[PDB]
RNA sequence: UUACAAAUAAGCGCUCUCAACUUAAUUUAUGAAUAAAAUCUAAAUAAAAUAUAUACGUACACCCUCUAACCUAGAGAAGGUUA
């Protein structure tokens, strides 16, 4: 039962996983998460958070 | 430049890395070309 | 240095002061006028 | 600007006093603080501005002379309050009556104190998340200043 | 990079010294700041599993401040395990007997509630004033800026600057002032 | 042999011998208890008075403030010469270097910097001098395993009217809802062989020629159990060692020949005539 | 900066800071803790473990380049 | 004093017992806002004034020879003594 309600688990963590390093990536750079992932939609390019 | 423990392992490392330069094998060469028909 | 909800005045004398974060009437003419809040 | 000066025959002798900078950005303001534009604009770190109307001994200056309108009057009065306590204001300590020391405590770096140190009880039961008691930062008079920030600011934390 | 491997691996995850200044500045903007390096959450390679947190060292810790009347209504709480063993202490009464804990335990609350903490705990480092060890002062490899602005006192602003701000009124000279 | 090279301090290269100022600590003796003997004053009461011999009492080891971890400097006073042949190597090594025969304790008293004393200095019961309250402390006797009724005192239950099987046990551990024992909690269980410390306690009298000192009332410890005198930490007597030797009494210095027996004021000595109360 | 070349390999250093003065090879407690001082680390971390947790581990395990 | 009609253990016998950095109800002083010959001040400041406690000081600190035997150490183990 856990194996199966795992498996949908690591599909949120791992996004959870992302996100800290895209905040950790901008911020090296000077921008809050916030801010670069809207910014890049907002010039059309798409690329997601893998 | 190179990365080591010590500064003797990053001085020998750094040698290491220039070396490849001179001799173009530095990881982000061109690959390898297999796919040539001929 | 009676507490009570209300201060009221008793006397003209009677003064108000803000003294350690609570509310004081004392007056000079009659100690018994002296209250807190 | 009259000052006495004593010899006995003491003399008080008026002398020129600065004069105010002319031309104010807005004008006809009632009230001084508006004539200058800075009616919300000011916080408790503008030490050039609250200078202007405190006594040399840091004491507040009466409404008449200052000519400040009552709501920029206690709103400058509660801000000066907040330098003092934060060791804004060196040079207009209280006049020791007779070359009494200070405390000789450290002083703790404090800002943005709405009260006295003295008159606060600690909060030995600080209550739980949805009770939680809070602690006060700041002033509500200072609640019409322009805020920079995407939310209103938090004056209790 | 052209790196060999295992000197890639040693660079990539290696270990780096903060300093960090306290005067003037809260606890908690510092205990932002001091945790998120010493777990390596600014790091892009950042895994709960690698253990790849960094050195912080803070100085000053004296000279910090609290806004409102954090000092006076802030109380820590501690008990020893023995009946009538609790104690709460406010902070300044903490402050004053020891000046490193009020930092020290604004780092401990934000951390994450689990083992790794305490390992992370070691990789700080508090001294209560400027002084530094000498080993210490090699080690750092860089600083990071204060996040609360200090407020100049009048005394530090300059007499052109005093002057470059208009006089808003004039008293009369008719005035004792 | 070994003694004999140390009994000469002062002509030793002796350490500066810095003058005594207001708040001053001195060193402290390691002195062997005899027993008890009864005493009387000038006034007829009798006072029971502890005889403590002082043997082969040397310095050690002196560290410095810093290394020391306190405020106050540390020294080492050792006593009680003992046997040889049964001693770890480690031991034995430290004091062939010292150049002392070891000692059966070690014990550690804070010492200002003003009256330090060099290592091996010979110490003697000249240290103290009669008036001087004193302070003694030395393991407990060991009285093994006990109940709660004689450990801590407690009443315990009636012997008959059907009280079955429940005479010195203990009571309601705690309280119920708790479903816990508070620490701390007062069990069965070993005592004695604790170290305490007795405050106050006067000096009645001083033998140089058999370094024994008479110290008031009862001192911890059994009958030849090693004690650690030393100054009282009283606040009344906060200030008594300016009068005596600041360093320490050093007899090959023989700046003064100290009697055999120093006895106190209020002391009736023996061979008086007898006390009459006028 | 220039190379400091007056004073080397990482298993000497490991060895001058872990020096051994005092009885030998000091014992698990002592030896655990002086560790733990070099490495910024808790004691709890360098402490053994049985029988039954060393035969879980994998003998060869994956390797990605 | 009472036992062991043992060298000991008890009390009914005997001795020793201490400091307060940091406060609260409260009381003073200087002093503005509040044009005073005011105001203890959730104004800037200086002090005094319960109980608490730990800033402060005692206590411990010594790192292992142990066939064995003895012990005022002890349930075992530990611990002490052995020219
Ligand atoms: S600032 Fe304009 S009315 Fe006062
Ligand atoms: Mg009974
Ligand atoms: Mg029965
Ligand atoms: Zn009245």
């Amino acid at each position: 039962v856990k194996c199966t309600k795992a498996r949908r688990l690591k599909k949120r963590n791992l996004r959870t996983l992302w996100i800290n390093r895209i905040t950790a990536a901008s911020q090296e750079h000077g921008l809050k998460y916030p801010a670069f992932i809207v910014n890049l939609i907002k010039c059309q390019v798409e690329l997601n958070r893998k | 430049e190179g990365p080591g423990e010590t500064v003797l392992v990053a001085e020998e490392e750094a040698a290491r890395v220039a070396l490849r330069k001179l001799y173009g094998f530095t990881e982000n060469r061109r690959p390898w070309d297999y796919s040539k028909p001929k | 240095f009676k507490t009570k909800g209300v201060i009221k005045k008793r006397c003209k004398d009677c003064y108000k002061v803000k003294r350690r974060g609570r509310w004081f009437i004392l007056c000079k003419t009659n100690p018994k006028h002296k209250q807190r809040q | 600007l009259r000052e006495v000066v004593k010899i006995t025959v003491i003399e008080g002798r008026i002398t020129e006093t600065p004069k105010a900078t002319p031309d104010p950005p807005n004008p006809s303001g009632q009230c001084p603080i508006c004539r200058w534009n800075l009616k919300h604009k000011y916080t408790y770190e503008d030490v050039l501005l609250l200078s202007q109307f405190i006594r040399p001994y840091g004491g507040m200056l009466p409404r008449r002379v200052t000519g400040l309108c009552r709501e920029e009057h206690r709103k400058i009065e509660e801000c000066v309050k907040m330098a003092h306590r934060a060791g804004l204001l060196p040079n207009h300590r209280p006049q020791l009556p007779e070359g009494c020391l200070p405390k000789d405590k450290p002083k703790l770096n404090r800002y943005l104190t709405r009260w006295a140190p003295k008159s606060v009880k600690p909060i030995y039961k600080k209550g739980h998340r949805w009770n939680k008691v809070g602690m006060a930062v700041g002033s509500p008079l200072l609640k019409d200043n322009v805020c920079y920030s995407r939310r209103p600011l938090k004056m209790m934390h | 990079s052209s790196f060999s491997r295992a000197p890639q691996q040693w660079a990539t995850f290696a270990r780096m010294w903060y300093l960090l200044d306290g005067k003037m500045q809260p606890p908690g903007k510092l205990a932002v700041i001091a945790s998120n390096k010493l777990q390596g959450l600014n790091k892009p390679v950042y895994h709960q599993l690698s253990d790849c947190g960094d050195h912080v060292v803070i100085i000053n810790t004296r000279h910090i401040a609290f806004s409102g009347n954090k000092w006076e209504q802030k109380v820590y709480s501690s008990h020893t395990g023995y009946p009538g063993g609790f104690r709460q202490v406010t902070a300044a009464q903490l402050h004053r007997k020891d000046p490193v804990a009020i930092v020290k335990l604004a780092i401990y609350g934000m951390l994450p509630k689990n083992l790794h903490r305490r390992t992370m705990m070691q990789r700080l480092h508090l001294f209560p004033d400027e002084d530094i060890p000498e080993d210490i002062l090699k080690n750092l490899v860089e600083e990071l800026p204060q996040p609360r602005r200090v407020p100049k006192r009048l005394d530090e602003y300059t007499q052109e600057e005093i002057e470059a701000f208009p006089r808003v009124w004039t008293p009369p000279d008719d005035f004792r002032m | 042999t070994q003694l004999t090279s140390k009994l000469n301090p002062l002509k030793d290269e002796p350490w500066p011998l810095h003058p005594w100022e207001p708040g001053s600590f001195r060193v402290g003796l390691i002195a062997l208890k005899l027993g008890m003997m009864p005493l009387w004053t000038k006034d007829g009461q009798k006072h029971a008075v502890t005889l403590l011999q002082v043997q082969d009492c040397h310095v050690l080891k002196y560290t410095p403030k810093e290394d020391h971890n306190g405020k106050i400097a540390a020294l080492t006073v050792g006593g009680k010469t003992v046997s040889r042949f049964y001693k770890p190597d480690s031991r034995l090594e430290f004091y062939r270097d010292l150049g002392l025969p070891p000692k059966q304790i070690h014990k550690i008293f804070h010492v200002t910097d003003n009256a330090v004393i060099k290592p091996g200095t010979p110490l003697y019961a000249a240290h103290f001098r009669p008036g001087q309250y004193v302070d003694v402390t030395a393991k407990t006797i060991g009285k093994g395993f006990q109940g709660v009724m004689k450990r801590w005192g407690f009443k315990g239950q009636p012997a008959s009217h059907g009280q079955t099987k429940t005479h010195r046990r203990p009571g309601a551990i705690s309280t119920g809802d708790i479903a816990r024992v508070w620490p701390g909690t007062k069990m069965p269980g070993r005592m004695g062989n604790q170290n305490r410390t007795v405050y106050g306690l006067k000096v009645w009298r001083v033998n140089t020629k058999h370094n024994i000192i008479y110290v008031n009332g009862s001192v911890p410890g059994h009958k030849n159990c090693l004690v650690k005198i030393k100054d009282s930490t009283l606040p009344a007597y906060k200030d008594s060692c300016k009068n005596l030797p600041f360093p320490t009494y050093f007899p090959d210095g023989d700046e003064e020949e100290l009697p055999e027996d120093l006895f106190d004021e209020s002391v009736w000595q023996p061979s008086e005539p007898s006390i009459t109360f006028a | 900066k220039p190379i400091p070349q007056p004073d080397e390999t990482h298993e000497q250093i490991l060895k001058a800071k872990l020096e051994v003065r005092k009885s030998k090879q000091l014992e698990q407690g002592p030896m655990i803790e002086q560790l733990s001082k070099v490495f910024y680390t808790t004691k709890h971390r360098w402490y053994p473990h049985g029988q039954y947790h060393n035969r879980r581990k994998k003998l060869n395990p994956p390797r990605d380049r």
